[PDB]
């Protein structure tokens, strides 16, 4: 007999399940996702002055890797950095390696200035190996200079080299000791003569010794050259001693600006942006938590360790 | 739950109604109608917008790498490195769990409460010319046509108009 | 509290009420009683168990030792470590005071609510043949015997019945 | 919001009740009233002052340095370093962020709900001699001068007292 | 008129809780979320476990006299005892801490024969007072302390090389004796000047034994300390040498994964445990615990703090006391 | 025409703004700041037992650098290290320098032991250098010796010094060695032989060889003195055997119980104290969070990447 209103609110028929403080299984009229699950499998370059270094391997950059020739110098915001890339032709490896690559990983380019170093008539400056090669022949590390005596057996001169750094910013040098397999390879080099290279600036002091010894051939090579590197600072000077043994710079590196280093296995795309890099690809999520990967460089969601999470955006489900 | 209207004393939702989130339906002597409230429901679509805006976003922090991809890592540096890393991702999981488990609990009591107070605006509106019949309507003691439910709706009824039809058709008293 | 029963309009707790979180008590011509109200108390005991699965677990990360018990570590990396365990330590103890702070209030606002929320239900079946003390109480103006008291508690109370009777004693 | 009077049904706040965060205004034959209220002030005063005494303070946990000011850090040492000090400040920021999110939220309801209790107090004391308008006030429908109101404060009114009179002014059959 | 009451439980004696705006909140009921006791007793149930007892984890690679029993083996969890001996005769391992932690980590070893031989000038048998096994001077069971036959002359060049035909990597060890004077330096290897070299395709070092002056440990000045490297699979590793070399036997291989467990609790095979800590294990299902911040294993998160009660009911609001 | 009671809550004519969970820009009646932007541009030494080192690196204080002359033995609560301070007076450096420093900068004082070491005839052990300038005249570092050949030219004796630890604690001892910048300045110094030191305790052992070679000029000097340093157990012997090259030892170091080490360049005031402090001074705030700096030492507000984060003390503001 009385006329009637009545009050209500709406409903799906089918809803969503969510999470609460007092219940596992909630279910609502919608929800969405918090945690991307999703990845492009492109590396996102647009707005980006990028070099991929492809083969390249970062400290193959300072010392001239063949794989490294067209990366040599150059200026970017983001430098890529691939699996298997290549650092070394000749057997060895470099002392304090992880911080180097970290280095040039964080900058934004390399410029190279000549040392200026020269050598006597006694001594053979361009050594080679088939280790290296370059342009159809037998070559070496670009940056360096293999010092052996031009007749064999005979003793390599006492030496002395001095890099001034006339810039007014910091420059990284490198250098090599050869590391020979045999007496007898160590005598047809460098001569019978007790071998030492030290080296000296301002900021910096060590002393180095060839090791000879029996080893396994590494790509046809017993034979070994590491790598040892420091800073110059500017207006000083590093001073080279050797006679016998020492890879020489015939350049060094000035290290540019900062960058974002990656590593991925990603092709580059030039036509998307992106802010945020794993070994996969680009992350292009609004979402605050991501499920990829707890390694990622740039500005990212944050690594956790759920498959979903969704947030109610609508209230209780109750179907009729 | 929390405000007792929302699977509470209104029994169960409309699937019908489309064009909001909360509603009116009536029924007098010229048939039976519905319409969906808008101060309500964009009262709680502003809220959940607003958590929405909030929680989806990542923080500006640019981080850099700690671990190589294609390389080995020192064994002490890396045992630290992998105890850090799984410490920082045991709390950003839990953080995110805590997050969305009490963001949903009070976007299901929030929406909840906004039905309750259409109900409860009604309810004031109303005064003494309905009763509750506990499940969510009002029972009206005098004709309302279909201007006077929209007159409900719009938040213009007046109860002076009808107050002495009503409580003659509720008490049996005349003035 | 929030919702304005317990601790509130609702002076104190029963003691003697033992099978129940919430119930009634009645006063009519025959008598007394008191009986507990299933609906809502199991509706208070489920959240707070809802809560209890959610809260006491441990995470699956399996954790290696990163400091040695019995020997020397390293100045430098051990530095690190004690800097980081302190502020892994900080936050977690930040967390387990505001987890536990967060869910004591909601807990204790959520009992209040189903209080509340009974009170409301006896409200709307009693309609217009009771009004409230403002005590937690309905005082009915009709007879009202053991059947019907029941009949309030099952709700299966019909107002219309006593409609004419109630209104005649609360008008005169 | 949550509760439906603050920024609700209450149309808006009183700038000149400066004695109390919530009260009474009452218009009678001897004049108009204003008085705060003790209880539901302080209920709300205390529960803030609460939040405040367990925000305002820091960890009693000594750190010491890690990063050196004047000297150079080692490369690898130093990224991990810088990983995990902005790691642990991101988490702090959010932890900060949402703290005091929730914590407003709560604060702003909380305040909500002492404003509705009060109104809900006041509406039971009266019981059938008065009225509510919508707006937070309540049309009394007997003379209720000054010490009648007071009594409506203290919680020592009498419903029972003005019962006949009211009726007969509700039902418009006062002879 | 007639009257129906609603209302709500109490208890004569609540329980205090903390929430967002009080500190001494009285509920009806609270349960605790951090663990404050630990069982004094490593809980090894279902764990196929190593007790290294006196052995130190280096002492099994090695073959240190206290180690005998831990030689090879497999584990599921391995578990290292406060003052363990690694070193018999006076000395230490370059990056010891990063072989201890490698070995803590595995799941087991394996020893493979390295098939090390020598001439008839080398005394391969070199033993010390320092080492004792079976009541007699003995060595380093892995190793072999090579010396000249004859007392004075020098001790020949040398070359042995150990090839990984297994497809996993093996962990190869070997020591540098440095000894205690010019005359003994004579008298085990010769006037000669000495140098040990070790090579393979990922690993180069040279080392020279030296002579100066040190005090006596357990009356020797002499020291023998350890090197070590991963030969990987199908790479060889050569140690060129004319005196000073202490040259492995044998090789290892480390097998698998493994929880390693630094404490001073005994076992107990009767009961389980996920977590473990210095004073034993935490068997417990509560979020938080306050007994160490170093543990190991899936565990309860590290809190400062000594209680902290959860509530499980409503305000308690008892009835009036006189 | 019936009397009226109205329910109601205060406003204000000017609210605050805070966030919440569902708005940005919510007005209040009332709010605080969680977050301090504001730091006291002094370090806050109030009822504290502290040393200022001003001039002195923490190094110079167990060597002896004339810098560090007021600094050689003392006891402190609080440790306060300053820019450019100097450690080395004449040029070189300390290996695992950072080790060193934390330790002494984690030290709550320094007290001096006497090594006892004495030199025979054909030992000059008084040599000194113009760069370690005291009072105008040239000087060395005061808790070492440089050893050189009484008679210049003539071989420096095969000598032997021996320190005890007699204490019930550790003892850190450090040396130097003394590498020459030409052939000729070795010879003058320690002859023509073969130079050695060598070092041994129970627990330490090491060798060391001066090397001639050429460096540029630090303060007008090529010559370098690095610095090694070990932990000598109670009861132990460490020996030290040398020709040549060796700075001995006068006194050995025992670092004592703990203290707050500090780097800051802001001034020292006595009148206030603090709990938490950074580069540029102290932070005595009662707020939970901070935005002055993530590098802080001792009890601290927890750094936060924001400007302000207001916490409401009061209902939602509606004015009339
Ligand atoms: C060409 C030469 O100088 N000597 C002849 C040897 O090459 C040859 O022994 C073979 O040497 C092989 C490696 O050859 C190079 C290389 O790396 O490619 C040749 C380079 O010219 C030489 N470079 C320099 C600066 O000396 C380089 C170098 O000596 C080593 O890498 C140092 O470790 O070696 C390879 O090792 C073969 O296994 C080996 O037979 C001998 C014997 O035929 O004759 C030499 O005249
Ligand atoms: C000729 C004479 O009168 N010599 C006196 C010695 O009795 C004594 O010299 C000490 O002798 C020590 C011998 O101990 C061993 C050991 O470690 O147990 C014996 C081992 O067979 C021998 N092993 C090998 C492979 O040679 C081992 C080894 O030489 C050293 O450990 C190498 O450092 O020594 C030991 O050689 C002491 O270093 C040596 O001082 C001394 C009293 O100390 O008086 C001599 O006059
Ligand atoms: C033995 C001596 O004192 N000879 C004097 C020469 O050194 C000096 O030649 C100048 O020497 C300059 C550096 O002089 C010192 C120094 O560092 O101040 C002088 C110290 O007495 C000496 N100390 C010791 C213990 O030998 C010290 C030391 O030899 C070197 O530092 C070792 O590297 O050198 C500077 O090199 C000038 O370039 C140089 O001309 C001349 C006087 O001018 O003769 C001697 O008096
Ligand atoms: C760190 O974790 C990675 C990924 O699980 C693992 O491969 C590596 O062995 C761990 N590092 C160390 C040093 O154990
Ligand atoms: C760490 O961050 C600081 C401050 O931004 C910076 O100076 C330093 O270069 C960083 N460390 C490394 C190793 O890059
Ligand atoms: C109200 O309370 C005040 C203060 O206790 C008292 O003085 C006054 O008489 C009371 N009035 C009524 C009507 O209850």
């Amino acid at each position: 007999d009385p006329d009637k209103i009545c009050l209500g609110h709406h409903a799906v028929a089918n809803g969503t399940i969510v999470k609460t403080l007092t219940n596992e299984q909630e279910e609502v009229t919608n929800a969405t996702e918090t945690v991307e699950s999703t990845s492009l499998n492109r590396l996102c370059m647009k707005g980006r002055n990028h070099k991929d270094l492809g083969n390249c391997h970062p400290i193959g950059m300072l010392i001239g890797t063949p794989a490294c020739d067209l990366h040599l110098t150059g200026t970017w915001d983001t430098l890529i950095e691939r699996k298997n890339a290549i650092a070394y032709c000749y057997p060895g490896a470099t002392v304090n390696e992880k911080a180097l690559r970290q280095k040039i990983m964080e900058s934004g380019g390399i410029s190279k200035i000549n040392t200026g170093f020269t050598y006597g008539s006694s001594i053979n400056s361009a050594g080679t190996t088939k280790a290296c090669m370059r342009n159809g022949g037998n070559s070496f590390y670009a940056e360096l200079k293999w010092l052996v005596s031009k007749n064999k057996g005979q003793n390599f001169p006492q030496t002395t080299n001095t890099y001034r750094n006339a810039d007014t910013a910091e420059h990284l040098i490198m250098w090599g000791i050869h590391h020979p397999s045999s007496t007898q390879e160590k005598n047809d080099l460098y001569g019978t003569q007790s071998l030492s290279i030290s080296v000296g600036s301002s900021t910096y002091k060590n002393s180095f010794v060839p090791v000879v010894g029996a080893r396994p051939q590494v790509n046809g090579l017993s034979g070994r050259i590491d790598f040892h590197w420091t800073l110059v600072q500017p207006g000083d000077k590093i001073i080279f001693s050797h006679n016998g043994g020492l890879i020489a710079p015939s350049r060094v590196s000035k290290l540019i600006g900062r960058g974002l280093g990656i590593q991925s296995e990603a092709p580059i795309d030039n036509s998307c942006e992106s802010k945020c890099f794993w070994r996969g690809g680009s992350i292009n999520t609004r979402l605050p938590f991501q499920n990829l990967s707890p390694r990622t460089v740039g500005q990212c969601p944050k690594y956790v360790n759920k498959k979903s999470l969704m947030l109610a955006t609508g209230m209780r489900n109750v179907p009729e | 739950g929390l405000f007792g209207a929302i699977a509470g004393f209104i029994e169960n939702g409309w699937e019908g109604m489309v064009d909001g989130w909360y509603g009116f339906r009536h029924q007098n002597a010229q048939g039976t109608g519905q319409a969906a409230d808008y101060k309500s429901t964009q009262a709680a679509i502003d809220q959940i917008t607003g958590k929405l805006n909030r929680i989806i976003k990542k923080t500006n922090t640019e981080f850099e790498s700690i671990e190589s991809e294609f390389s080995e890592i020192d064994h002490q540096i890396g045992n630290v490195i992998n105890w850090t890393k799984d410490s920082i991702t045991d709390i950003w999981t839990y953080q995110a769990e805590l997050l969305v488990a009490m963001e949903n609990q009070h976007t299901i009591d929030m929406a909840d409460s906004e039905m309750l107070n259409l109900y409860e605006r009604v309810r004031k509106q109303l005064r003494q010319n309905a009763e509750e019949d506990g499940k969510g309507c009002f029972e009206i003691y005098h004709a309302c046509d279909d201007s006077c439910m929209e007159s409900i709706r719009n938040n213009t009824y007046n109860h002076s108009q009808y107050r002495e039809e009503a409580l003659l058709n509720r008490l049996n008293i005349n003035p």
